[PDB]
């Protein structure tokens, strides 16, 4: 049932079973332990240190392929302590250091290390024959199709000649795809970096600046390379700057719930020089960092940063950041967000039902909703018809999908016949029509 | 133009230093390696 009292606890049923009932090696234990919100320190990581003996047979790979919230798998041996028989290793499996060396090892045996261009991608040849927009393209195309290879054509070569190809905010993104090109690359991608750091522009800077975040993004290194370098730029008199730091900082961070990088980042929220993008971008870094972690001090300091905003503040496009910050932070969190949509309550209505939407969507991704779907289908089809504003409705057909992603894939069997007799065969002008996006979220394959 | 001078150079230091600290601990995690095998 939709309701967290069979949904998040029927899990614990299994958990036993593998525990002592079936073979105790507990490999399949974590998997299914992963479950309950993967709670873990009072769920995983209390009840996987037990088998430790098959460290060659389970331990070897139950650790390794962990990749989810990362702190618990550089919270045992690793700089708990390391008495845990082979603590180094495990530290650095847990850690996914080894994406850079490791999948440089699989891309030499797959005979892929060559660099590709993104006209290669295009096939421009086959295609049957505002530049600043074209090489933006073309600088993300190279960031994804060369991501973690720590090797490119276009930024390797001649990059100072391809970032000046730019304009203002397109020249902090392409300097941003040389992290990404370098993806997971923490030990070689800095170096690349390192010559944007000291530009003449705050774009490029601060591009710099959020491609050491998203070189660290999903890996835990021991020197901390992305808050090290980002902290100094939280607080920066400059926007662009700003920017390019939280959001680096956000990334590199991102399931890691650091005290030291969040009270760095929450007192940005409250300075009087941050634009609402930069306010947006400061709660949307600390719910990243805090996923899942139900973390006090950034629920409380979003929360007040939506009540001390006003309603013309509120109106602007990166206000609905505050609200997924705050959304991440109670990520698969059932129980825990009655006080936030509670809280929520407060605000006017451009913004609160939006907020309370994205909130509720947030904790209770994944389980099946026949009930309150009730209502989200209520709240979906029956505001705007009868009303003046016509933008009341749009996002909770954005959020259907949500609480209804793979829930055996007999809600996505349904749930484009859901949206197939729907807004599309009658639906209104673009607020609730714009279901589009919720067919792509549907499913990434 | 002084601050921002100031500022890049802090910022070198920095990364100067942590380069070197990376380059340390990616030798150390090789020599464990090229010691197992």
């Amino acid at each position: 049932k939709v309701c967290l009292y069979l949904t998040s606890c029927v899990n614990y049923v299994p958990e036993p079973e593998n525990s002592a009932l079936l073979r105790c090696a507990l490999g399949v234990f974590r998997k299914f332990s992963r479950f309950p919100e993967a709670l873990r320190l009072a769920l995983m990581l209390n009840d996987m240190e037990l088998v430790e003996d098959i460290f060659t047979s389970c331990k070897d790979v139950v650790v390794q392929k962990q990749m989810a919230f990362m702190l618990g798998r550089h919270g045992v041996f690793l700089e708990l302590s390391e008495d845990v028989e082979e603590y180094e290793d495990l530290t650095e499996i847990m850690s996914n250091v080894q994406l850079n060396s490791n999948f440089l090892a699989l891309a030499r045996e797959l005979d892929i290390m060559e660099p590709k261009v993104p006209d290669d991608i295009y096939k421009t040849h086959l295609e049957n024959n505002d530049s600043a927009r074209m090489n933006l393209a073309s600088s993300f195309v190279n960031g994804f199709v060369n991501a973690a290879f720590g090797q490119d054509k276009l930024l390797t070569d001649d990059g100072n000649k391809w970032l000046y190809k730019n304009k203002d905010h397109g020249m902090l993104s392409a300097a941003a795809s040389l992290g990404m090109i370098l993806l997971w690359d923490v030990d070689g991608g800095l170096t690349q970096i390192d010559k944007y750091l000291y530009s003449s522009e705050d774009y490029i800077k601060s591009g710099a600046l959020l491609a050491c975040g998203i070189v660290n993004s999903g890996v835990r290194n021991e020197c901390d390379p992305a808050l090290a370098l980002l902290s100094d730029y939280v607080l920066h008199n400059s926007n662009t700057m700003r920017l390019g730091s939280i959001f680096g900082l956000g990334l590199a961070y991102a399931g890691s719930n650091r005290e030291d990088v969040l009270t760095l980042l929450l007192p940005v929220m409250g300075d009087s020089k941050s634009s609402m993008e930069v306010a947006g971008v400061t709660a949307l870094a600390c719910g990243m960092i805090a996923v899942g972690s139900c973390n006090g001090d950034v629920t409380s300091t979003i929360l007040q940063t939506i009540m001390e905003k006003s309603e013309t503040e509120l109106k602007d496009t990166y206000a609905r950041w505050l609200p997924l910050g705050l959304g991440l932070n109670h990520l698969g969190k059932g129980e825990a967000i009655e006080a936030i949509l509670a809280a929520l309550e407060v605000v006017s209505e451009p913004f609160r039902s939006f907020a309370n939407t994205l909130v509720d969507v947030c904790a209770y991704a994944g389980s099946g909703n026949v009930l309150k779907v009730q209502q989200l289908l209520h709240i979906c089809s029956e505001h705007f018809d009868s009303k003046e504003k016509e933008e009341d409705k749009d996002k909770k057909e954005k959020k259907d999908k949500d609480k209804k992603e793979a829930p055996a894939d007999m809600g996505a069997h349904q749930g484009v016949a859901v949206l197939g007799i729907a807004l599309i065969a009658m639906g209104e002008e673009i607020g609730a029509e714009m279901a589009l996006r919720t067919f792509g979220h549907l499913l990434r394959y | 133009d002084r601050l921002r001078q100031t500022e890049n150079r802090a910022t070198r230091c920095k990364v100067e230093r942590l380069q070197l600290l990376l380059q340390q601990k990616r030798l150390r995690r090789k020599a464990r390696r090229d010691a197992r095998g």
